[PDB]
């Protein structure tokens, strides 16, 4: 019954979660664990089962009252709009935007000091935090609006959409859905993770969900790129060929199929060994030139994928706009069913 | 020969001071900027400009290849530049000499005796100025240091042979003391300068600083044209300065006016430049040290004397002798406020950010020198002063008067300054005096000030109240102008609208993460809390770590912060290296 | 190595270098194909296409969509000429303190010609304004297709036609002509709600002056072939012909100013208090000046707008087609705030009778007031239908049947 | 205390001043704007009026959703 | 109006000329024909050779007149070139505008295929009271 | 309209106006803008130092003088020759080249007593509150 | 009546007195 | 209540003056 609902929150060493305990395992299969390793708090919570773990009982409650602070009664009602219209000009906390993000593509960074900026005040209520840290997915308020905020995390594993982080975001998608809460993507990834243990883990049906939860939502979908786009990342994070409504980029996003260094060793594996230093010379070169041409904004642009390029401090008071033009979109034509079906 | 195109290999107000020093010479003005100050004031004052690249000073403005490639290119014949950054290093005046072109400035001679303090100590001694009681070499070790301790007392400084810009200096109340700081001054010393020498001596609790601006000739003269206090420091830098020197005897006045030409003389000094002195409480004056360069409080020696001190070192370098031939007299009295980016609310701690206002004063006894203009902006990589006002009086009451006044007409907008403590100040009886002596001293600010500043908010909405949307409107009542402001929510006599759709106001949460007990903390990677350089890496990859360990310090605005390990752990995927540029929130490493 | 202020580009390998880079794109985008052509526009008297969009819209409203897009054609040398925006500017904004979709077609780019860009740009903001139910704003000028792209240009006119079609009823559309529409361009404007023209800058044709000297021998100008008073005057096609370009936004900020933004939305009431009494109690001088307007004999005419004016708020009347079929006079008032349609019988025009321009004037209006849910008062004085074999014979049973 | 309040920015009036700058204030002031009394009455509202399609997803998202909406 | 409103089964078939404006009037792809066929000898193009080649080699048409050529029989090289490459079926075949390209006697085929297969159209506009059709 | 109003500043330079960006002026007032006060040592010294500040002081939206202040601080006329200069009362209308090219709602009111006061009390013509 | 700080005061206002 | 340059300042009207 729990796991129906759409928030868990445990109690740290008092709630645990788990279909069979430790003396049934032990003695039908012979393994030894304990309750934390079986099911407690942060187990599940890194497992995804628990969506919030706290200290106290009383921590549970006061966020409780936060998340329920960001929504509607029902899925017919309209959400509580909390301190609307504040700050109407470009401040100094946009203008420390147009620096926030290192000059090299190797680096990382936290992408909260990102969200904590673009939205109305830092009140980033974040959902899931252990589950697929990759991936932050958070509630936020823009003019006083409530929206749904999903987010690359660079800072871990590089931004790279692991089985975890996909179906985090699958499953918030369809709950902000639900809920009418515009969705706002905040993009900076190299797409799926790589490896035999992923492919195992089944990152092709959690992506597929996490792209059919996107295509399925009628909410208003607006979307900021930061640096990485490259492949199913770009795709998926709401691209505006996946219906997403409004689409910015800053101008040190890179969007491609492949970045520099993978589209390099395709290249160079037609080569020999790179016995020959020539090798690492024409690597060099092309990952200049894809990074000065390919990897960029701007084909994109040309092309019209995305529809600006803006600067930073503009973010904050671009999604106010946008979002209030796209207060009534009706999302059609669409044909009526029982359901859209869904990989599983 | 003489000066026709010269190049101003620096930035800011110093920058445009120079270029409008050349503008009333007719010279032809070369600027140059690093990336950050491609649209400065001073790269539009300039006749021509050239751009350096290169984000930080370290790959800027203290490259010679890129100072002399610009004066090459440009084809200027002489080079002026400024303070701080290359004015006083030696082997670049050299380089410039042998390079063909007019140093503005002393030969590198004057300026390598001068930056090894114990030399200079040597050559102020030869001058028989007064210097206090303190070793008259370099010391050996603690032992020696105990043993002038206890032959000629206590309180005793140990102070680096070449550290400077307030780093330098260590003090010991007690014996006790002496150990541990001579320990940390001399292995800070050897990472800070490289040269660990260090010397000892006797320590004056609350001095006043007190300075010379010397005018010295390639034909031998010396004129002192103006003394100078500048007691108010808040860490060991200045932020407020007199013209001329208040509240002395004629006898130190004389005194100093005395030493100062000859230490001049036994240097060999041409050029502009200054000789500080500390005067105790018992009056006794002591020899500081020798400024090479520029300073930056000429303008009130320039009000108060008349004398153009950068037109001067137009003259020396050109090799005239001096026109002035003795010390002029003072006409009046000035004061000037170094308007830094520092919260004084906050520990005078240094902040970037937007100019997004800046309406200076004007009129009545009033000058400002200013390297900002309203919608420049501050980054982390260069030194927090925009500007500088200089207010002038025929008394001292008066010059005080006037920049009470022309304080309170100041406002600049966008980010933190120390002018809520310049308007303190020119209020406080400590520094206004009993008419013959202060009460203020080098180390007031920091102890005996009442920080009444609150601290810098911008326009922030911080309480609920605030997140109400305001209309100001003017009014007149019986034709008083009134400023009124009505908030959007307001209701009197009934009124309805207020909060129309059924809105919910409430405190909002600062633009930080939670802060309790944890911020990233609670991940494995160490970030950086603000954007600088990273000029020291403290760590080496796979090493581990031990939570308050030094990890790596951020230059930002020249301060040094460390930024420290939170956790114990394995240092692991250490991204940067010493000298990369650095932003908010950038991984630095993981401790793992 | 240092190099000169004017020559040298702070450095793309660095954030602050793209930053600078998306600022010498954007600035590049104010004059695509040159600063002599806006000075051209300008010496002609003209706005440019950015400049109409920015006088319309509120101040600092504006957001543009597709800016930096460049066509991708390669047939004929096109290859060689990629200027900025494609030569439509497209966006979003706000008119009154209400949420707009506008594009402003551009003449200095290739005539203003339809491209494939340039008539993906124009879908993207139609499938905008329809997604999100807001009034679309159009403003054109243009050679038509751009010849030396294909039949794309047609798909793309098609596409664009389609768009207008599916709006049609649900959000409003205006169309601005300010200047030269020639071909597929005078499509789109047909199929919008309200078109506005600029009395002698602007032109509508399908084709132009030369293949109808070419096929008939009638040397016709351009002007008397497709001005604004040919269309008011004769064709009926045109609802408003301003005096200038700040005139013909005026005209289309008054029409945005009685519609909603879309067919279910409720419509924009002014608040008005309405006085205690009965109706009998709450007599004006003003309402006492119809009881002697009526001449003595049924056959002499009065200006009935003497009633129009009389009956709505503030006698505030916004006039549809005022130069077309003058028998009968249609616009937008207000009554107690509320906007309503006027439809009225004009007698000092063929008496008031109804003929065949009337009746389609009348009927399209009503039409458009019936999507919108703006009422409709009728002021009624017909004699008849207007008698004779050239309203027989040009299908006045046909076409009056429209107007029931 | 966390109202938002009237603020004289500038000036210094005498309590005479402050009487008439207040009454005039206050009778300048907007009467009931957002009534208490605004009903519900979804009597012939505009979406009902709309030729929906059996199988329009505008049954959902904007019939239903308006009509039951609160 | 009238085509891109109708929701029934729509069948173009070309047969010559489909120009211009007309193109887009008379059941053009993107205006929601459901199926479009073109006989060999249909032209579909922006407009008659005659009148693109005078458009789009006004330079050459102006350099060779002010050099005195035979602008004539250029006019007629450049137009029979034009006619050669452009005024076919072939080039909104390759744009996808015609769904195939047939033999006149597959017609039959083709339309009763497509009247037999969309006879239910699961289509829709967005919702409205009526249309505004210009009338 | 004084669309910019960008004044001299730095050394030997005062400023007194009664002006800034924004203001407008009309021909009921003196149509005076700022006195730009210039100082030196010597009569050269403060001729440089105006022929610098002059070109400093940047004025728009409006027509000034400040043309002619560049030029007659140019101008060896006016230059001193050692111990004379040759300007006059008449001089500027008489003897200097003059070649510079030419430059190319209501509130609300209401009258209230307060006691024994009679006030005024005037608004903006459009207070919502 | 209107009452500032407290002390007591009488204001006469125009029979239109509105906005 | 009224503030004079942050100085508060209570003020009493009777309750309706519209
Ligand atoms: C009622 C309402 C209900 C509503 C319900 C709604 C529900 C609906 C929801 C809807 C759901 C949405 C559905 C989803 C949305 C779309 C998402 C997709 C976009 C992406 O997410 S996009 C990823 C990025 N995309 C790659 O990495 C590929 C490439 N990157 C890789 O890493 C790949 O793993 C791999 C294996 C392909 C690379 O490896 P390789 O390319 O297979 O091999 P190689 O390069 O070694 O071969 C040699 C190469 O040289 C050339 N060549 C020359 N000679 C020969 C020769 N003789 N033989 C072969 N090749 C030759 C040639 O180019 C060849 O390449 P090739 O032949 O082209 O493959
Ligand atoms: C279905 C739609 C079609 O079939 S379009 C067929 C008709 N289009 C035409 O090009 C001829 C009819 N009108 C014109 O082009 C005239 O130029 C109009 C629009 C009436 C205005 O004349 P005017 O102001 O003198 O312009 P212009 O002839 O000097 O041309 C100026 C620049 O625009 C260009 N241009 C013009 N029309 C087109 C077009 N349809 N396709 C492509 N380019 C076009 C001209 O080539 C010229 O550019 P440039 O100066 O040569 O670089
Ligand atoms: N012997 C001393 N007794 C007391 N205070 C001293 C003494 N020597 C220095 N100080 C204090 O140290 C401050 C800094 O002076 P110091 O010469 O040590 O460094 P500095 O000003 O940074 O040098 P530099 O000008 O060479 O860069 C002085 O202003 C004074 O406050
Ligand atoms: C740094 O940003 C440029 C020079 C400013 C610092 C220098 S240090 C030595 C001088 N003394 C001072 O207070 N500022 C000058
Ligand atoms: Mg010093």
């Amino acid at each position: 019954s729990p796991i129906q609902t759409d928030l868990l929150v445990a109690v740290r060493d008092q709630g645990y979660m788990f279909i069979t305990g430790p003396d049934v395992i032990k003695d039908v299969t012979g393994e030894d664990v304990t309750f934390d390793e079986l099911g407690g708090a942060d187990e599940q919570a890194k497992r995804g089962n628990i969506h919030k773990v706290v200290n106290s009982e009383a921590e549970a409650y006061q966020y409780v009252r936060d998340y329920l602070s960001f929504l509607p009664s029902n899925h017919f009602d309209n959400p509580p709009i909390v301190n609307p219209g504040m700050e109407p000009e470009i401040t100094p906390h946009d203008l420390e935007l147009d620096s926030i993000v290192p000059d090299a593509d190797n680096m990382a960074y936290d992408m909260h000091e990102i969200l904590l900026r673009i939205f109305d005040d830092g009140d980033v209520f974040e959902i899931a935090e252990q589950r697929g840290p990759a991936m932050i997915t958070a509630f936020a308020r823009v003019d006083g609006h409530p929206v749904g905020v999903i987010a690359n995390q660079p800072m871990v594993l590089s931004g790279a959409i692991d089985n975890e982080a996909s179906d985090k975001a699958a499953s918030f998608i369809r709950f902000c859905d639900s809920y009418n809460l515009p969705l706002v993507f905040v993009v900076d990834t190299p797409g799926a993770m790589p490896g035999v243990a992923e492919e195992k883990g089944g990152i092709i049906k959690r992506g597929g969900r996490f792209f059919n939860a996107i295509v399925e939502a009628d909410v208003p979908k607006v979307t900021v790129i930061i640096r990485k786009a490259y492949g199913g990342g770009y795709a998926v994070m709401g691209s505006k060929q996946l219906s997403a409504d409004l689409n910015f980029a800053w101008p040190t996003a890179r969007i491609a199929v492949i970045g520099a260094e993978g589209a390099a060793q395709l290249l160079v594996k037609r080569f020999p060994d790179p016995n020959a230093p020539e090798v690492q010379k024409i690597r060099d070169d092309f990952i200049e030139g894809y990074n000065l041409n390919m990897a960029t904004p701007w084909i994109a642009a040309e092309r019209g994928y995305i529809d600006a390029v803006i600067q930073p401090h503009e973010t904050r008071l671009l999604l106010r706009k946008s979002l209030r033009l796209l207060r009534d979109k009706q999302n059609g034509p669409k044909v009526q069913r029982k359901h859209g079906l869904l990989p599983l | 020969s003489k000066i026709s195109k010269v190049l101003v290999a620096n930035r800011g107000e110093i920058a445009v001071r120079v270029i409008r020093a050349a503008k009333d010479a007719g010279l032809a003005s070369v600027a140059v900027y690093a990336e950050p100050d491609a649209d400065a004031p001073h790269v539009r004052l300039a006749d021509e400009a050239f751009a350096l690249g290169g984000q930080t000073s370290a790959e800027s403005y203290l490259v010679f290849e890129k100072i002399l490639d610009a004066a090459e290119k440009s084809g200027a014949n002489a080079i002026h530049p400024g303070y701080g950054f290359l004015s006083e290093n030696a082997d670049f005046a050299q380089a410039v000499i042998d390079a063909g072109l007019i140093w503005i400035g002393p030969s590198p001679q004057s300026i390598r005796d001068l930056g090894d303090k114990v030399t200079a100590r040597h050559i102020a001694a030869r001058a028989k100025a007064p210097l206090v009681p303190g070793t008259p070499d370099p010391v050996k070790d603690a032992d020696e240091v105990v043993a002038f301790a206890k032959e000629h007392g206590v309180p005793v400084a140990i102070k680096a042979a070449f550290g400077g810009g307030g780093r330098g200096m260590k003090v010991a109340r007690t014996l006790e003391e002496i150990p541990e700081l001579f320990e940390s001054a001399t292995r800070e010393a050897i990472a800070a300068f490289g040269r660990g020498e260090c010397f000892v001596e006797r320590y004056l609790d609350k001095p006043r600083h007190v300075e010379a601006q010397v005018i010295a000739d390639q034909h031998g003269n010396v004129v002192v044209a103006g003394t100078r206090d500048c007691s108010l420091q808040r860490r060991f830098q200045k932020l407020v300065e007199e013209a001329p020197a208040p509240f002395l005897t004629d006898a130190q006045r004389k005194e100093i006016h005395e030493s100062a030409k000859r230490i001049c003389k036994e240097a060999g000094y041409y050029g502009a430049g200054t000789v500080e002195y500390l005067v105790g409480q018992d009056g006794l004056i002591s020899f500081l040290e020798v400024n090479t360069r520029l300073q930056v409080e000429h303008p009130v020696t320039e009000e108060t004397s008349g004398i153009d001190l950068v037109r001067q070192q137009f003259k020396i370098a050109n090799g005239e002798p001096l026109d002035i031939t003795e010390d002029p007299t003072p006409r009046g009295h000035s004061f000037e406020f170094r308007i830094n980016g520092e919260d004084a609310g906050r520990g005078f701690l240094p902040a970037p950010g937007p100019v997004t206002k800046f309406v200076a004063p004007t009129g009545p006894g009033v000058r400002m020198d200013s390297g900002v203009e309203t919608g420049s902006v501050i980054g982390g990589q260069f030194d927090s002063m925009l500007a500088k006002l200089i207010v002038t009086g025929a008394t001292r009451e008066e010059a005080l008067e006037r920049s009470r006044r022309a304080l309170a007409e100041f406002t600049v907008e966008g980010l933190a300054t120390v002018i809520p403590f310049h308007r303190a100040v020119v209020s406080d009886p400590a520094f206004i005096g009993d008419g013959e002596k202060f009460d203020v001293h080098t180390r007031w600010i920091e102890t005996e000030w009442n920080n009444t500043v609150e601290p810098f908010t911008g326009g922030d909405p911080i309480e609920e109240e605030d997140t109400v949307p305001r209309q100001t409107v003017v009014v007149e009542v019986g034709g008083r102008r009134l400023e009124v402001s009505l908030p959007g929510d307001l209701a009197i006599g009934g009124g309805g609208g207020a909060a129309a759709p059924g809105v919910v106001r409430k405190k909002p949460k600062p633009r930080k993460r939670g802060g309790g007990g944890a911020k990233a903390a609670s991940g494995d990677a160490v970030t950086a809390p603000m954007q600088g350089t990273v000029v020291k890496v403290a760590v080496e990859e796979g090493q581990e770590v031990s939570a308050g360990d030094l990890v790596v310090v951020l230059e930002a605005m020249k301060m040094e912060n460390p930024v420290t390990a939170h956790k114990d752990g394995t240092i692991t995927g250490l991204a940067v290296e010493a000298g990369a540029a650095i932003t908010q929130g950038t991984v630095i490493a993981e401790i793992k | 190595v240092t190099e000169p202020s004017a020559e040298h580009q702070v450095d793309i390998h660095t954030t602050a270098g793209k930053l600078a880079d998306l600022k010498r794109r954007t600035e590049e985008t104010l004059h695509p194909v040159g600063e002599a052509a806006v000075d051209k526009v300008h010496a002609k008297g003209k706005l440019t296409a950015r400049e109409r969009i920015l006088a319309l819209l509120d101040e600092g409203s504006f957001v543009e969509l597709d800016a930096l897009a460049k066509h991708r054609s390669t047939n004929f040398g096109l290859e060689k000429n990629r200027p900025l925006g494609d030569g439509v500017i497209t966006g979003y904004g706000t008119i009154d303190g209400r949420d707009v979709c506008i594009f402003s077609q551009d003449a200095t780019v290739f005539g203003g010609s339809l491209g494939e860009v340039y008539g993906e740009k124009i879908v993207k903001v139609q499938e905008l304004a329809i997604k999100t139910g807001r009034p679309l704003i159009g403003i054109n000028d243009g050679a038509g297709a751009r010849i030396q792209e294909g039949v794309v240009s047609l798909g793309l006119y098609s596409r664009i036609f389609h768009n207008n079609i599916k709006a049609s009823g649900v959000i409003p559309q205006i169309s601005l002509i300010m200047g030269a529409a020639a071909g597929g361009h005078v499509y789109s404007p047909a199929l919008t709600d309200f078109v506005v023209m600029v009395d002698q800058t602007s032109q509508m044709f399908i084709t132009g002056p030369d293949v109808i000297k070419t096929v008939t021998g009638e040397d016709v100008t351009m002007e008397e072939l497709g001005g604004a008073h040919t269309h008011m005057a004769k064709s009926g096609t045109a609802h408003y012909v301003a005096s200038g370009e700040q005139d013909a936004f005026d005209y289309v900020r008054d029409l945005l100013s009685y519609l909603p933004p879309n067919n279910y939305a409720d419509p924009p009431l002014y608040p008005v208090a309405i006085p205690e009494g009965s109706i009998e109690e709450t007599l004006t001088d003003e309402d006492l000046e119809l009881d002697t307007l009526i001449p003595d004999s049924p056959n002499q005419p009065y200006d009935m707008h003497e009633v129009i004016t009389r009956i709505l708020d503030d006698d505030e009347f916004l006039e549809v087609q005022a130069g077309y079929a003058g028998n009968i006079v249609v616009g937008f008032g207000r009554v107690e705030g509320r906007p309503v349609g006027i439809v009225a019988n004009q007698p000092t025009q063929f008496a008031g009778c109804l003929d065949i321009n009337a009746s389609e004037k009348a009927a399209r209006f009503i039409r458009t007031c019936d999507c919108f849910n703006i009422p409709i008062v009728l002021l009624v004085d017909v004699p008849g239908f207007l008698p004779g074999t050239d309203q027989e014979y040009n299908g006045i049973i046909r076409r009056g049947a429209k107007l029931l | 205390d966390h109202e938002a309040h009237i603020k004289v920015l500038r000036g210094e009036p005498t309590p005479e001043e402050m009487a008439a700058l207040m009454a005039v204030l206050a009778s300048a002031g907007g009467g009931p704007a957002e009534p208490v009394k605004k009903e519900r009455n979804m009597w012939g509202h505009p979406v009902d009026k709309l030729r929906y399609s059996v199988f329009s997803w505008q049954r959902v998202t904007l019939l239903e959703r308006t009509h039951m909406r609160r | 109006y009238a085509y891109g409103e109708a929701t029934v089964a729509k069948v173009t078939v070309i047969t010559r000329k489909s120009y211009g404006g007309a193109y887009c009037v008379m059941g053009s792809k993107d205006m929601g024909a459901d199926v479009v066929v073109a006989w060999p000898t249909a032209q579909i193009a922006v407009m008659g050779a005659s009148g693109a080649v005078g458009f789009v080699y006004r330079q050459q048409l102006k350099e060779a007149a002010k050099n005195g050529e035979d602008v004539d029989a250029l006019r007629l090289e450049l137009q029979q070139t034009y006619e050669d490459t452009l005024v076919n079926p072939y080039i909104a075949a390759e744009r996808g505008y015609v769904d195939a390209v047939i033999p006149p006697s597959h017609t039959r085929g083709y339309v009763a295929n497509a009247l037999r297969l969309l006879e239910r159209k699961i289509v829709q506009m967005p919702p409205k009271k009526h249309g505004n059709i210009p009338l």
